[PDB]
């Protein structure tokens, strides 16, 4: 039930499986291993996530799995299917955030301009 | 096949652009205009140019167990830098620089004025 | 992307409010 | 897409040409009123 | 897509300081000559 | 049962043989059409969990798997060497305004 | 040895390969032949108008008569996407523009101050 | 759009300045 939570920030690459939050959890890319084969140390998984660097997006993005200690693949039903089309220090913003952040610069300028007037009554 | 083993890899919608080539060889280097800038370790097979925004350019050569193979060179145009030059935005150059400057000129001739 | 909408509207709003308080005032 | 990058880049040159004028014209008054007051 | 969005709020922001900077050349200028 | 995701030119498409249903997420259109869903224009960013059993043979699995795109167009790239000196420029404007208008009275 | 030389002007493209004194010139795309009893191929000249980025790039040889297009020194990447009279500007430019874009404005500014002052 | 927003914008830009100086005129 508990869907899985992806963070995506510059080119790094976040991937959390909660369905187990007491223990550690392996990870699989269409039952072939990644990570921490004593190669390739930028791609690599942690205690309960998954980690990867520069993410490419014709290969390393199909279907991933997150599966308890000696446990067929096939067990659990919740499988990982993401697509990204990864932009290193480049994030997403709407209008109304930059609508926000005008609005604030203006609204600070024109603070600052109100208290040394009066300031100097 | 032709002493031209080096080959751009294409097909890459984001943004950058790779090459490789075909030669099987240990602690290979790579060379700029034949200057030593390249170096390629082991675990990695295909090297990484940049970006095709960047505007890259120059001459690049891939050797192995083959004597000094034959180099190919490359070029990019993607400028996103580009203005318009149509009669469209230069009367607008016009108008906007002369209405700043006569405004500048009526500023500075009452600034000369009191003193 | 974000196109005219998060430029056109924005600044000219604000000083749009400039020309309304300086008419009224004055 | 295009056309919309080359007026993007366009309008930043004249707004970069248009700070360096007043950046300029700050200059002489400031100069000025320094020297009056 | 993505440089393009930078230069539309790029320039932007510089339009915004354009206006600072004329209201503030105004004041300076409306200051010297009282 | 892996469910497979299927891929147009300009259209994303989820298929399973069996009834699909939703839970969270975003569908885009409602679709009547029955062992088929349609989810969007490539450029939405659909975000949804979809939840389909298996098939006749495969008859009582369940199989759920979410999908999310990322392939932004209104994203924007953050270069450091602009917005430091746009807000450095700024915060000199308004110190130097605070100045002009202190200097008033 | 010396690289092929471009110089893109408007919408229409220049190349050519001139590194002898007396030799000839012919041009190769992908192994074809097109030319000889849209694209500006001559005995020694070629240039190409309306530079679509999708169905016109890839790779050019320029190599002598008498052999296979399989021996020319390297090869040439061309992916270039051009608009209709949209000069490019760089470094040059920009501090030429704005070093004028002073004197001119200094200039005026302390004619008309001066002739303004009496 | 981006021709129209710029103009639009120079020309209340002058017609702020102007009566700028006509109000701090009859003050
Ligand atoms: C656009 C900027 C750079 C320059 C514009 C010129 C402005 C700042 C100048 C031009 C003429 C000036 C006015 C000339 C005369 C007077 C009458 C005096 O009793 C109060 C100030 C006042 C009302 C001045 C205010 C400033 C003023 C409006």
């Amino acid at each position: 039930q508990t869907p899985y939570k992806v963070s995506i920030s510059g080119t790094t690459v976040i991937l959390t499986c909660p369905q187990y939050p007491g223990s550690e959890i392996l990870w699989q890319h269409n039952d072939k291993n990644i990570g921490g084969d004593e190669d390739d140390k930028n791609i690599g998984s942690d205690e309960d996530h998954l980690s990867l660097k520069e993410f490419s997006e014709l290969e390393q993005s199909g279907y991933y799995v997150c599966y308890p200690r000696g446990s067929k693949p096939e067990d659990a039903n919740f499988y990982l299917y993401l697509r990204a089309r990864v932009c290193e220090n480049c994030m997403e913003m709407d209008v109304m955030s930059v609508a926000t952040i005008v609005i604030v610069d203006i609204c600070i300028t024109g603070g600052l301009l109100l208290l040394v007037y009066y300031w100097s009554k | 096949k032709g002493n031209h083993l080096v080959k751009v890899y294409d097909y890459q919608e984001d943004g950058s652009v790779l090459l490789t080539c075909d030669a099987e060889a240990k602690n290979i280097t790579w060379f700029k205009d034949g200057k030593m800038i390249g170096f390629l370790t082991e675990d990695k097979k295909k090297w990484n140019l940049g970006s095709n925004a960047k505007d890259p350019r120059g001459m690049y050569q891939c050797k192995g167990s083959q004597n000094k193979s034959k180099p190919l060179q490359v070029y990019y145009r993607m400028c996103q830098n580009c203005i318009e030059l149509n009669a469209a935005t230069i009367s607008g150059f016009l108008f906007a620089e002369i209405v700043s400057i006569f405004v500048l000129a009526v500023g500075v001739y009452f600034i000369a004025g009191q003193d | 992307g974000l196109l005219d909408p998060k430029l056109c509207y924005l600044l000219d709003g604000i000083l749009f409010i400039y020309g309304v308080i300086l008419t009224a005032l004055f | 897409t295009l056309l919309l990058q080359l007026t993007n880049t366009s309008a930043y040159y004249m707004y970069l040409l248009l700070l360096l004028k007043s950046v300029v014209y700050f200059a002489i008054i400031t100069c000025c009123l320094l020297r009056r007051t | 897509t993505e440089k393009v969005n930078m230069m539309s709020l790029t320039v932007l922001g510089l339009r915004m300081l354009f206006a600072k900077t004329v209201a503030v050349n105004f004041l300076l200028t409306a200051k010297l000559f009282f | 049962f892996k469910i497979p995701i299927e891929e147009l030119e300009d259209r994303v498409f989820v298929n399973c043989n069996t009834s699909i249903t939703w839970v969270e997420g975003t569908v885009g259109t409602l679709l009547s059409d029955i062992t088929r869903l349609d989810l969007g224009k490539r450029i939405l960013d659909p975000r949804g969990i979809y939840r389909c059993n298996g098939t006749d043979i495969y008859k009582d699995k369940e199989s759920t798997v979410q999908v999310h795109y990322r392939m932004c167009q209104s994203c924007v790239e953050l270069d450091p060497a602009t917005v430091a000196g746009i807000i450095v420029t700024d915060v000199i404007a308004t110190l130097l305004l605070a100045l002009g208008v202190f200097c008033f009275a």
